[PDB]
């Protein structure tokens, strides 16, 4: 009934990589696209990634492309998200999330509209020195 | 909850004649009916399928008949191999696979 | 490209609010792919409004979605009881990625 | 007027379309195509088990419907001139096969192993009168045997045992492209990975064999192997055994649906997997999402208007629900205004 | 020629474990259901436990419900009912037999478990008693 449970809390050091998962209710990432979100503390939400496993494409912001790696591991259902080089702003709440995917072709503007139909508890994350 | 009573209970007849059996049902059971046959001392061995279908191996003496409540099975002609006992048993009741009480045939006296 | 939203809105209850949210053609006015979400302080984020004007499972009917050119606008007509909560925009883009609004607050007073 | 000859071939689909005095109790409808369209046959209540056929679109009424023959197995086609039925009729143990053709009876198959006789439950086809059906006769979950009659004129001309390496065989879907008919259907037993059978009505013969996908398109199904094979059945799943479903096959041309969930038979999408039928790494391209998986789906099936006014096929499809949804599209491509 | 053969059966005491062995030889293992049905040495045939090919359905009557363990190992082709906690009303000998399907032709997705049983063995008795 909890759909996806994704870890909890955590505390890294500076410019060291964070990686962070995310496990469906089923072992089975049948057609679902799992996107991964941040949220700063108080402020707002932050679309930060994609993937579709069944087709394997990977999708980034612009502005965290080259820094977030998102792979899929269809035997446990496991999604993980990985952040290299983190700095002191990294500090926020991740939260993976699922969507339905409506069609797919590459000619045309593939990545179909999928939504956040589907959430988790989050998973917080804290940078600091000491 | 299928109830399954097979009559007579005890049956004396001669060698060669005309015997039946009768196994009788609470509710139609469709054609989900099995005979076996264990003669005495003897594992059961199954004598027709499907209330009128006979087995590869079984005498073509042995015939079936019944369609709801009411099944019953007839020997063409009694032979000395032919004293033992019959049931009858359910085949949709997973998975309380209800037997019958079981039928004695004997040598008339 | 960043999507805008006014900054924090507010009204008595049995009163009609509503939340605008405006971007760029390339990813809101192109595509009917613009959903509203709604999160509470400590809870996370649940799907409000999909589809531009489609409810999810559930959802009250207070929540009304509406397009027109570049804006994307949420009615909540008769604000009830708790509807009190941070409410988001958020739209598809033509290269494959999800824009989330600003942020509204929508607080709701309990006594004068 | 001519019976039909299958020369013109199955050119590249890529998007699906919509294309769908009181109504009877109808279960397992399938659709079958005829000079003047496309017909619906389900099978009604009215012990008295019938097969009615209706017009595209309209509601089933006793005013413009037909019965075709009487049972509870069924399947049926056209020839260009006439239409071919299949009933199956009679008590569980002893089955009989009744055949019509221009609506009158004209051939009575008996059974083979006393068990259940069943038929395709799809449409069939015919190529310049020959007209393969598939039948199967014993347990649903162990070795069957399983036969083809080929009819003519509504009169026999061959039964043959099954070939190949298929283990299972009901309830079966049959597409012709280029003088060869390809049918796939459901491995009820064992597999978990759809079966196909080529026809040839020019040698009068037939060869069996599995896909080669690795995409399983069967429910249940275990999440899909890195190399799906077709010479062995792939085992697994619960609790589900199978459903009937359908695969076209045309090398690049090949189109796979299956249901949304690995065990139940919720959500229905398909995939244009390359080489469905010798590739066993292939992955698929092309998604659409026909049925979500909120609400339940059933059996799907095939079916080609083959009497079309163009230089292709152009294959369509029927997915279950009750209600049902059929359903094929053009060259136009997916995108935001498909559904 | 078609063979089935019983051991391990033997008297116990009540709060026990006892596990029977089936051997079968002449037919195909991996293609057919099997069962073990039960018959006091006074009355007639009884059902207790069963199962298909692979093992994924499993059948156990309503009075062994809690306390019978049904397996099968096909690489040693071999039949094993694990009979825990007795009572004095499972005094009986036990017959192997070799269960095959009729009619099992459904339409939904349940399966539908219609049996009936065909090849038989010698069969083993067990006999609970406070003694
Ligand atoms: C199955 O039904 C057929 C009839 O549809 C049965 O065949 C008839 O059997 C009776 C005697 O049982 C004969 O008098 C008839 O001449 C037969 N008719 C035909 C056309 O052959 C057949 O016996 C039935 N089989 C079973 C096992 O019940
Ligand atoms: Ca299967």
């Amino acid at each position: 009934q909890v759909q996806l449970v994704q870890s909890g809390a955590e505390v890294k050091k500076p410019g060291s990589s964070v990686k962070v998962s995310c496990k469906a209710s089923g072992g089975t990432f049948s057609s679902y696209a799992i996107s991964w979100v941040r949220q700063a503390p108080g402020q707002g939400l932050e679309w930060m990634g994609g993937i579709i496993p069944i087709f394997g494409t990977a999708n980034y912001a612009q502005k965290f492309q080259g820094r977030v790696t998102i792979t899929a591991d269809e035997s446990t259902s496991t999604a993980y998200m990985e952040l290299s080089s983190l700095r002191s702003e990294d500090t926020a709440v991740y939260y993976c999330a699922r969507g339905q995917l409506r069609y797919f072709d590459w000619p045309t503007i593939p990545s179909s509209y999928y939504g956040m139909d589907v959430w988790g508890q989050g998973t917080t994350v804290t940078v600091s020195s000491a | 909850d299928i109830q399954l009573t097979q009559s007579p209970s005890f049956l004396s007849a001669s060698v060669g004649d005309r015997i039946t059996i009768t196994c009788r049902a609470s509710q139609g059971i469709d054609g989900y009916l099995a005979w076996y046959q264990q003669r005495p001392g003897k594992a059961p061995n199954l004598l027709i399928y499907a209330a009128s279908l006979l087995q590869s191996g079984v005498p073509s003496r042995f015939s079936g008949s019944g369609y709801g409540t009411e099944f019953t099975l007839t020997i063409s002609s009694l032979q000395p191999e032919d004293f033992a006992t019959y049931y009858c048993q359910h085949l949709d009741s997973y998975p309380l696979f209800t037997f019958g009480p079981g039928t004695k045939v004997d040598i008339k006296r | 490209s960043v999507l805008t939203q006014p900054a924090s809105v507010s009204g008595s209850p049995g009163q009609s609010i509503t939340i605008s949210c405006t971007g760029t053609s390339s990813d809101v006015g192109g595509y009917n792919y613009v959903s509203w979400y709604q999160q509470h302080p400590g809870k996370a984020p649940k799907l409000m409004i999909y589809d531009v004007s489609k409810r999810p499972s559930g959802v009250s009917n207070r929540f009304s979605g509406s397009k027109s050119g570049n804006t994307a606008s949420l009615t909540i007509s008769g604000l009830q009881a708790e509807d009190e909560a941070d409410y988001y925009c958020s739209s598809y883009t033509s290269s494959s990625t999800w824009v989330f609004g600003g942020g509204t607050k929508l607080t709701v007073l309990g006594q004068p | 007027r001519t019976f039909l000859n299958l020369t013109k071939p199955l050119c590249e689909v890529n998007s699906w379309h919509i294309l769908s005095a009181h109504i009877l109790v109808t279960r397992e409808p399938y659709l079958s195509c005829d000079p003047q369209g496309c017909r619906m046959f389900a099978l009604s209540q009215g012990p008295f088990r019938a097969l009615i056929s209706w017009e595209m679109g309209q509601a089933p009424s006793p005013y413009n419907t037909r019965v075709e023959c009487i049972g509870w197995s069924s399947t049926s086609c056209h020839d260009g001139i006439s239409r071919m039925s299949i009933c199956i009729s009679g008590p569980n143990n002893n089955a009989s096969a009744v055949v019509w053709y221009r609506g009158r009876p004209v051939t009575e198959i008996p059974s083979w192993v006393g068990n259940i006789l069943r038929t395709q439950e799809s449409e069939c086809v015919c190529h310049k009168g020959i007209c393969p059906v598939v039948m199967t006769d014993g347990p649903a979950n162990n070795k069957a045997a399983t036969k083809i009659i080929y009819f003519k004129e509504g009169k026999i001309q061959k039964i043959e045992e099954l070939q190949g390496n298929a283990q299972h065989i009901e309830e079966c879907s049959c597409y012709g492209a280029a003088g060869m008919i390809k049918c796939v259907c459901r491995d009820n037993w064992k597999g978990a990975n759809r079966p196909i059978i080529t026809i040839d009505p020019e040698m009068m013969t037939h060869t069996s064999k599995y896909l080669c996908s690795k995409i399983l398109t069967d429910t249940s199904r275990p999440n899909d192997p890195t190399n799906g094979n077709c010479d062995e059945p792939i085992t697994g799943g619960s609790p589900d055994p199978g459903v009937k479903g359908f695969a076209f096959l045309d090398g690049e041309n090949s189109w796979l649906g299956r249901t949304i969930s690995k065990d139940s038979r919720s959500g229905y999408e398909m995939l244009k997997v390359p080489n469905a039928e010798t590739d066993t790494q292939s992955g698929p391209t092309s998604y659409q999402l026909i049925v979500n998986n909120q609400n339940w789906s059933g059996y799907s099936g095939a079916f080609i208007d083959y009497w079309a006014n163009k230089e292709c096929f152009n294959p369509c499809f029927y997915v279950e629900l009750n209600s049902m949804v059929a359903l094929c599209g053009s060259r136009e491509r997916l995108g935001s205004w498909s559904w | 020629e078609v063979q089935l053969v019983e051991s391990g059966g033997r008297a116990l005491r009540p709060g026990g474990s006892l596990r029977l062995s089936c051997a079968a030889s002449g037919f195909k293992f991996d293609d057919y259901a099997m069962s073990w049905v039960r018959q006091v040495p006074g009355k007639g045939l009884e059902f207790v436990s069963g199962l298909n090919w692979n093992g994924d359905i499993t059948a156990y009557t309503d009075s062994v419900k809690g306390r019978f363990t049904v397996s099968r190992d096909n690489a040693k082709n071999s039949l094993y009912l694990h009979i825990n906690s007795p009572k004095p009303e499972d005094t009986a000998l036990y017959y192997c037999a070799r269960t095959s399907s009729w009619g099992d032709y459904t339409r939904g997705p349940e399966p539908k478990i219609t049996w009936y049983f065909d090849l038989w063995g010698r069969g083993t008795l067990v006999t609970v008693s406070s003694a």
